[PDB]
């Protein structure tokens, strides 16, 4: 039932793409990109380089719950293989295991020994799991169908499957939708409506809006309507709107959200990681500066904000990969790690994720 | 393992950096006699490094030293911000700093202590087994200002500048720098644009008196350093600015890893 994203990371030539085939035959023989086992279906996402893994783990298009780092057993690993790992320590990737790829070919075993303890001091040097999964595979005899083989590659993903947690289901987060659009329903009160972006939300909770005005507003739900009909429940993922009880059509606005009380707050200034867009790829032509004023996106409504170059950086180019601070106008609702968009009187400039509140 | 031990072929590997398997073979091909076996790795390295030739290279890095300027070519990124990497383009460019080279091939041969920029490049190539190329070279006699530009914070620079010039206002002369950075000028003056390039952009708006001459006007605008338009301030030109600063520029580079 549940979806789990598993990088893999090595050099070329060690196999990385050939022990991705591998899996995928091997899980196909078993159950007559993407392979699924007993537990989970995997979604596959690769680094073949690290600043663009980058760009796309800020534009949300590549996560990973776990990462297989692919070594082959004839080489052993590489200079690269310590910035290979430093990719995972820095992006964060939760889990790590190692795939001794080419084992068919190292006939003594103590070279075998050998390198394992290579990649588990590497591992360990980056605060990895020192005595993590190292298995050995052979993709290329697997494909051909020698089981002794078979079964390492089965093994391996057997080790995915126990050594790889279970990501946190989006329903059980804190509830939180941000508002799209306010209506009054005559007779009614006045409805909110979203997508619930996480948690749930049940008919008759009591909820905080955040963001956007001077005060946070704390009220309660007294509707939940999907379609046109009433709900007890609105579920992460859902289009619903929410009725709340004497909160005039005036006092609410797209941009904000409403939320489970307590568990966000707004904020004004922010350190962050950001991705600009090249010109080929759509957006500025010209590089910016230190005292830069675009609206940040976020959730559903641009917030205008002065950037703030690093100390050390002195301009931004169109396709640059960097970091900054931002102080907005207006407050809005952010953690560390919430996703916004660059723009510029509507159209993308760039993408950035939260990775530091400040005030 | 015929006449050597397993700690035998951990050392051989912990000396030449080179695959465990690849060792182990190298040390049975010589029957354990272990300096023919180093010697032996060195063969399938360049070997190996041939093989790779033809591979492409558009990561990497560029490195500025005392007015020279060097590219250097990795595959992936992943190379590009390995120590090893860039302690190799340290040394490369400082070689090309002091022996100022004419052209790159010159700046193969030059000493980088033991060992010469080719061998340095090659060697490390092998133990990498990423192609790896010293793809150009700028030297400038004269005072110059250098800039550098990351295009990702994590990674090594990816654009660089020098502009070697006349003038005391030392910052109008960086200001410069990033000014060629930014917006890829092609040409320090009109004059230098060469005649057989102005008949390929007339001869395009005859594909499209004074259209012709109206397309020019705005390909020397984009093209040529004196006459962009400044990025702090738009409404001035690069020339105009530089005379206020009472600098004058002499010539200009700019290398971009993987772009031309
Ligand atoms: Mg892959
Ligand atoms: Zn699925
Ligand atoms: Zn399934
Ligand atoms: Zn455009
Ligand atoms: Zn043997
Ligand atoms: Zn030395
Ligand atoms: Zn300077």
């Amino acid at each position: 039932k549940p979806h789990v994203n598993i990088g893999t990371i090595g050099h070329v030539d060690h196999g990385k793409t050939t022990l991705t085939a591998a899996i995928t035959k091997v899980l196909h023989d078993k159950f007559p990109v993407e392979y699924q086992t007993d537990k989970r279906h995997y979604a596959h996402v690769d680094a073949p380089g690290h600043a663009d893994y980058i760009k796309n783990m800020i534009t949300g298009a590549a996560q990973m719950d776990g990462a297989i780092l692919v070594v082959a057993a004839t080489d052993g690993p590489m200079p690269q293989t310590r910035e290979h790992v430093l990719l995972a320590r820095q992006v964060g990737v939760p889990y790590i295991l190692v795939a001794l790829n080419k084992a068919d070919a190292v006939d003594d075993e103590e070279l075998l020994e050998l390198v394992e303890m290579e990649v588990r001091e590497l591992l360990a040097a980056q605060e990895f799991d020192e005595d993590a999964p190292v298995v050995r595979v052979s993709a290329l005899k697997a494909l051909e169908g020698d089981a002794k083989w078979v079964a390492s590659v089965e093994e391996l993903m057997n080790a995915v499957d126990e050594s790889i947690p279970d990501p946190v289901r989006e329903t059980d987060k804190p509830f939180l939708m941000p508002v799209e659009d306010v209506f009054t329903i005559t007779g009614r009160g006045t409805v909110v409506t979203g997508r619930v972006e996480r948690g749930v939300i049940n008919v008759n909770e009591e909820v905080e809006i955040v963001g956007i005005r001077p005060s946070t507003t704390k009220t309660t739900v007294t509707g939940v309507e999907m379609f046109r009909k009433l709900l007890d429940q609105g579920q992460a993922g859902d289009n619903v709107g929410l009725l709340l009880r004497g909160v005039k059509r005036e006092d609410v606005e797209r941009g904000q959200v409403v939320t489970k009380p307590g568990t966000t707050t707004p904020h004004t200034e922010f350190e962050g990681q950001v991705y600009i867009l090249s010109k080929d790829e759509g957006g500025r032509h010209t590089p910016f500066f230190n005292n830069y004023r675009p609206q940040f996106y976020f959730r559903t409504t641009d917030v205008t904000g002065v950037v703030t170059l690093p100390e050390g950086t002195e301009m931004v180019m169109p396709g640059d990969n960097t970091n900054i601070s931002v102080k907005l106008i207006q407050p809005v609702a952010m953690d560390e790690g919430l996703r916004f968009a660059i723009r510029e009187g509507g159209r993308t400039v760039g993408a950035g994720r939260v990775t530091k509140i400040i005030k | 393992m015929a006449n050597f031990t397993a700690a035998d072929v951990k050392r051989l590997r912990e000396l030449t950096g080179a695959g465990m398997l690849a060792c182990k073979n190298a040390l049975a091909e010589t029957d354990g006699d272990f300096d023919k076996a180093v010697e032996a790795l060195r063969i399938k390295g360049a070997k190996d490094v041939g093989k790779r030739a033809e591979r492409a290279t558009a990561e990497g890095l560029v490195a500025a030293k005392d007015g020279a300027l060097i590219e250097l070519n990795c595959e992936t990124d992943f190379v590009a911000k390995n120590a090893e990497f860039q302690t190799l383009a340290d040394q490369v460019v400082a070689a090309a700093a002091a022996a100022k080279p004419a052209d790159v091939d010159a700046l193969k041969g030059a000493s980088i202590g033991d060992k010469t920029v080719e061998q340095a490049i090659a060697e490390l190539s092998a133990k990498i087994g990423e192609k790896l190329e010293l793809r150009r070279v700028a030297i400038f006699d004269g005072t110059v200002e250098a800039y550098l530009h990351r295009r990702s914070a994590d990674l090594p620079p990816a654009v660089g500048v020098l502009v070697e010039y006349r003038g005391d206002d030392a910052a109008a002369a960086h200001a410069v720098a990033l000014q060629i950075a930014a917006l890829r000028a092609r040409y320090l003056s009109r004059d230098d644009v060469p005649e057989d390039i102005v008949a390929s952009e007339r001869r395009i708006a005859e594909e499209t008196p004074k259209i012709v001459e109206g397309r020019l006007n705005g390909f020397f605008k984009d093209a040529v350093l004196l006459e962009q338009a400044s990025v702090s301030d738009n409404k001035k030109t690069v020339k105009a600015l530089l005379d206020v600063a009472g600098v004058t520029v002499t010539r200009f580079v700019r290398f971009e890893v993987g772009q031309a």
